[PDB]
RNA sequence: AGUAACGCAAACAUUGGUGAGAAUCCAAUGCCCCGAAAACCUAAGGGUUCCUCCGCAAGGUUCGUCCACGGAGGGUGAGUCAGGGCCUAAGAUCAGGCCGAAAGGCGUAGUCGAUGGACAACAGGUGAAUAUUCCUGUACUACCCCUUGUUGGUCCCGAGGGACGGAGGAGGCUAGGUUAGCCGAAAGAUGGUUAUCGGUUCAAGGACGCAAGGUGACCCUGUUUUUCAGGGUAAGAAGGGGUAGAGAAAAUGCCUCGAGCCAAUGUUCGAGUACCAGGCGCUACGGCGCUGAAGUAACCGAUGCCAUACUCCCAGGAAAAGCUCGAACGACCUUCAACAAAAGGGUACCUGUACCCGAAACCGACACAGGUAGGUAGGUAGAGAAUACCUAGGGGCGCGAGACAACUCUCUCUAAGGAACUCGGCAAAAUAGCCCCGUAACUUCGGGAGAAGGGGUGCCCCCUCACAAAGGGGGUCGAAGUGACCAGGCCCGGGCGACUGUUUACCAAAAACACAGGUCUCCGCAAAGUCGUAAGACCAUGUAUGGGGGCUGACGCCUGCC
RNA sequence: GUGAAACUAAGUGGAGGUCCGAACCGACUGAUGUUGAAGAAUCAGCGGAUGAGUUGUGGUUAGGGGUGAAAUGCCACUCG
RNA sequence: AUCCCGUGUGAAUCAGCAAGGACCACCUUGCAAGGCUAAAUACUCCUGGGUGACCGAUAGCGAAGUAGUACCGUGAGGGA
RNA sequence: GAGUUGAAAAUAAGCAGAGAUCCGGAGAUUCCCGAAUAGGUCAACCUUUCGAACUUCUGCUGAAUCCAUGGGCAGGCAAGAGACAACCUGGCGAACUGAAACAUCUUAGUAGCCAGAGGAAAAGAAAGCAAAAGCGAUUCCCGUAGUAGCGGCGAGCGAA
């Protein structure tokens, strides 16, 4: 059996995008954006909840902590997607 | 030299294992602290750290 | 060649003096690592010989000790007596004629003999009489026991099949090696003793007041009440394995 | 009582700007301070103090437009860095087991436990707050897929290895520094002058390979054995390889082949359509935009590497896993399953990441003249990490301004004398660096000793030159030449303690304690002694040349009587 | 220098509980400071500074006790 | 004396054994060395009703707001 | 039976006279730590073969040892662990104090510490009191009674 290290709800493994000026230079500068989850994640369950649930090809998932508590997910996509026109889709 | 000050840069990991959650729940003295403790009504029965995070503020 | 694989490596920490961490033997502390030696005091090897390769500087005794290897694949270090030639063959076994340096049960031999590494019963590694030059002799043979004068002035009937290791132990001029650097007492891991007139009245009894006090008690004791001049601390009924103290 | 104080005596001053209001906030120019830091980074700790905007109720020992303060928002990006997913030390917890009114004590396997062992990333740029983390270049780890072989493979077990001390100085070099060459600019209102001012940079890694360095065994010949010239040995290196015994590996014994080996450093690629002085065009005048020269050599020389390299000494210098090799026995799965590689692609686990960290943010209740492990160690003079002044970088110490009373304190000098002061030369003054001469009493023959005492010392010439230091002779100035800082005062007696050390944190550093040495006395191992009702533990994985305990205190003469 | 010893020039070497002196550790004298800048410090000198050294990190002994190169010292500015 | 234990010795079954305050005789009373049982009974971290010659913000609970809180201590704990 | 989405206003959207909000009974969920329990842990975390670990029960196989025991494997809504102010029981168990000192004694078998357990616990059904007369398990209250006593015949202690 292939056992993730923890059974976490994997539909609110995400919670919310991050709407600020910096957010909008990493896409326009990085091919990035920027998502807010909660502590209890991974480097191997958020970047399959990209690639699922959205239907692009996430290149890497550079994680932070936040000392409010909450969990900060800067997600690099892959070249052949532009994170502009992935992005204005969604709202930002 | 130094002075006549006695609580000084001694890392928080060695605090916890001294005054920390385990050794004061690996005696019965020490959980009838907790039991002062918990029946006094202090919100902080202990003063540790943590093996992950610093805090969470 | 250092690092043997039989210095045996872990030990208790050093010159260690903590029963539950309680001073109990006094004085002890300090000084290098001191990895011990593993030596083969029971030889459990007879009738094939081995010759003496090295000699080497064991830190925890007081003589030195010495590698021996065998015809069979195997390396031992025992106690070399005084007189260890290099490259020298000793052999224990039950027949084995009397040489200095090889091992034989109390049995077959004769008397009046040097002999260092003794059991005082079968079984056990090895006891009596292997400091840096102790050396244990035989007066005459029982039915089932020995006369064996050990190096104290002390003569003891022991247990016939005792394996023994004749020959005198060598490193004898550990005598007359000085100390004289005056804190080489400290590298060994010896702190220094204090003395029982210049204490206090509640550490020894001889807890003074002004100047050098004298002795004030009836007589000098130890700092935990007993009598420290005559008094034998020794149980009434044992053993009565001794012939007589003859000290 | 509107009194002391406003927290070192590094020091600020002016012109502008902002505003209602400016010694204090900002900008510029000078001035001044630290510079083995008062600089930069990280361990701990703190926990949001970091950044933009807003505010000046309280805090800032003054003010304030400012703030480590109040409010809102934001900020900490790792396969490679540090820990965990690996391993163990001290130590802790200890299944069973022994013991014990209870609680629990002892103790084995086992498991935790870094301050250690193992394991893979460097350079440039970005940026109000992040950089080995984000972008770009080149890499490296750990598995899968794609191709060749194998029928066994993994784990447990057997072994090698991991794997270790202190001191010492000599090599070979790098890091840095200075000089020269090269490139660009420069008239800096002064008598002359370009002799001036700035660059001269590049890592990890991939390949190739090492000498005049160390190591390579014995004897003779030449030289100071030595660097080298020359001959012989069949083992005499790094290393491999066969066997023999119950002997797979290993270990031991025997035989044989190998003259080389080891590692920093190095050339090339990475690496230039980078970086960089300069000029070129606008200023929200805070910087962006285009183009771009040379990018070498030599002398010093590391406290960094070789290097756990050699030599010497006793006081004799952790453990386990990763790694490598391997038979039997034991558990599981088996053919497109497992194993070993060769190129090429794919994949990349959690936590820490801000900021202060020789401190205003940590610890001293303070924005406290104090403390805090570790790393980098520029120039000149100097032996030097002291000292004096400075580059980088960072500050001007969060009350100022007048005046120039007594008196306190921190300093400087003082006619004539020189301890007359005093409890007492207490304190100050004096000596001070390197070379040469010379040096006594006494002694344990080790020392005293740098005894004491005396002379030279700066700068320009010449020659001898180990042809680097250095010497002699000469001239030149000053009152004064280690001209500043820095940098032994000494001798003659005596008492005690032999000595180096330790001692009352915060009134006593001693003649006190310890010490090497001596002597008495106990102890034969199921030892004595010590802690514990006990089990047991230290003693001790040691064995009377050893382990306790009493007294005395090196060394020399002795230690009397009861 | 004798058939070998005993012993001595001369180099080489780098031992020391060696000496001078920084970091570092400690606190001998003096002045200041005593509602101190500081509940023990500043300034000027001072002792050790390869050791019986100093220090970081993780530990250990806990009060009819521990520890003590022994002062009734220290055990959280508290210790007969 | 009755009752229960430590070491050691160590009985009798109803014609008996134990108690009736050393002990013996007679009488009286009961049947140890096997267990289980509600009620009356003591108290408040509390809960639901009713009261109070109880308090009224220095009182009454430490606490009428963040109350065992801010703060102090390494911690036990102290504490507005 | 008429308005609601806590304190707690405002804003955006709802939910409701085929009955909302709310009240009551029975159920469901209950992340993580904590007996904490898969293993470790520096509590609210990490690693995971995603596991009620351990003791007890049941079942199979069944060492040295023949039967056993130990172990291993498995099942189990699976019994115990942990918490609890005071009272209660059991065990260790003081000292200041009073005696005008103090040791016998008192304070006191109190406080404290540990263990256990229930709304009560302990005890409890006569090998008992009593006295020639009689009662009929235990507990508690009034009384006898501050009596009989006990006691450096002191301080005090004090039944039946």
């Amino acid at each position: 059996l292939k056992y993730p290290r923890r059974i976490l709800d994997v539909y609110q493994i995400l919670q919310s995008p991050i709407i600020t000026e910096a957010a909008i230079k990493n896409i326009a500068d990085e091919n990035s954006l920027l998502f807010t989850v909660d502590v209890r994640a991974d480097k191997k369950m958020i970047r399959e909840a990209i690639s699922n649930f959205f239907g692009v090809k996430v290149r890497k998932v550079n994680t932070l902590i936040r000392p409010d508590g909450t969990k900060k997910a800067y997600i690099m996509l892959n070249k052949e997607y532009n994170a502009s026109e992935l992005a204005k889709k969604i709202g930002i | 030299a130094a002075l006549c000050l006695t609580k000084r840069s001694r890392s928080r990991k060695s605090l916890a294992r001294t005054h920390g959650f385990r050794l004061r729940m690996s005696t019965t003295s020490g959980r009838a602290l907790l039991k002062r403790r918990r029946a006094k009504g202090r919100k902080i029965l202990c003063t540790k750290t943590n093996p992950s995070s610093g805090k969470r503020a | 060649n250092p690092r043997n694989n039989l210095i045996s490596g872990q030990r208790r920490c050093g010159k260690g003096r903590n029963a539950r961490g309680i001073i109990t033997a006094r004085h002890r502390g300090g000084g290098h690592k001191r990895l011990y030696r593993k030596i083969d005091f029971r030889r459990n090897e007879k009738d094939i010989y081995g010759k003496i390769v090295t000699i080497e500087y064991d830190p925890n005794r007081n003589a030195y000790i010495c590698l021996i290897h065998y015809g069979d694949g195997e390396k031992r270090y025992i106690l070399h007596p005084r007189g260890a030639i290099i490259g020298d063959t000793i052999v224990s076994g039950t027949e084995v004629p009397i040489k200095m340096g090889n091992a034989l049960p109390l049995t077959d031999m004769p008397l009046g003999t040097a002999i260092h590494n003794i059991e005082i019963t079968l079984g056990r590694g090895g006891q009596l009489a292997r400091a840096a030059g102790a050396v244990a002799k035989l007066i005459a043979k029982e039915g089932k026991s020995a006369t064996l004068k050990l190096p104290s002035g002390e003569v003891r009937l022991i247990s016939k099949n005792c394996s023994a290791t004749v020959g005198q132990v060598g490193n004898v001029g550990v005598n007359q090696k000085r100390l004289g650097r005056a804190g080489s007492k400290r590298w060994l891991g010896k702190r220094p003793v204090v003395r029982g007139v210049v204490m206090n009245p509640v550490d020894h009894p001889h807890g003074g007041g002004e100047g050098r006090a004298p002795i004030g008690r009836k007589s000098p004791t130890t700092p935990w009440g007993y009598p420290a001049l005559g008094r034998r601390s020794r149980k009434r009924n044992k053993y009565s394995d001794n012939f007589i103290i003859r000290r």
